């Protein structure tokens, strides 16, 4: 059992964890960035 | 402390103290020392 725990919990986390956030960063994170805030007042430089 | 200034709030106390002929208008509109939050005009209540 112990054999087939540590086989297998790497699995599970990466394919609902890693493999879904990649997959939001690569199919989503604009739609939403634009969404979120002002969508002008953003994206404004810093002083420096 | 907070180079950046993502986590600091600056006030601006005894606005009611300023010399005669001046004001503080340049510093409140976050001109003088740009900070990204901004600088809030607080007027509290006197020693009297």
């Amino acid at each position: 059992v112990n054999k087939t725990v540590r086989d297998l919990m790497p699995k599970t986390i990466m394919h609902l964890m890693i493999n879904n956030t990649k997959e939001f960063i690569f199919s989503e994170l604009l739609a939403n960035l634009y969404s979120c805030g002002d969508q002008n007042t953003l994206m404004e430089e810093s002083a420096e | 402390v907070d180079p950046q200034g993502q986590r600091t709030i600056g006030v601006i106390t005894k606005l009611d103290l300023m010399d005669e002929g001046t004001d503080a208008r340049d510093v409140l509109e976050n001109k003088l020392l740009p900070l990204r939050r901004g600088y809030i005009g607080v007027v509290n209540r006197s020693q009297k």
